[PDB]
C-alpha cells in the first residue's frame, strides 16, 4: 500500500521527512566522611589505625 | 502532455489514435527454457547379446 510509486507525469509525489532527537546526561556530586579525635589515636589499642 | 499510457494492458498510448495502438510491446529473449534428460541407474547394468 505505502511503497512509492511514480507515474510518467512525475511530479509532487512521495515526500519524505526526517527526524533528529537528542540523548542527554547529567553529573552529580557524592561523598562521606568520618572524624576522630587525638585521643582516639594517641592512646589508643593499635598504632596504625589511620 | 503525449504520455506512454500502458498499451499491454489496453490504455492506448497518447501519440497513437483511431486503429493503429504500438506494435512493439516486448522484448523476446531469444533463449527457450529447456529441461534435460532424466537420469537412468538400470539401462547402463545391462549386456547386449545379439540376435
Amino acid at each position: 500500500s505505502k511503497l512509492p510509486l511514480l507515474t510518467e507525469n512525475g511530479g509532487r509525489v512521495n515526500r519524505v521527512g526526517f527526524t533528529r532527537l537528542s540523548r542527554e546526561g547529567s553529573i552529580h556530586k557524592f561523598g562521606f566522611f568520618y572524624e576522630f579525635t587525638q585521643e582516639s589515636l594517641d592512646f589508643d589499642s593499635d598504632d596504625q589505625l589511620k | 502532455m503525449l504520455n506512454y499510457n500502458a498499451p499491454i494492458d489496453g490504455q492506448k498510448s497518447s501519440i497513437d489514435g483511431a486503429g493503429s495502438d504500438q506494435m512493439n510491446t516486448f522484448y523476446w529473449l531469444k533463449k527457450a527454457i529447456i529441461q534435460a534428460r532424466k537420469d537412468q541407474y538400470f539401462m547402463p547394468l545391462a549386456s547386449v547379446t545379439n540376435m
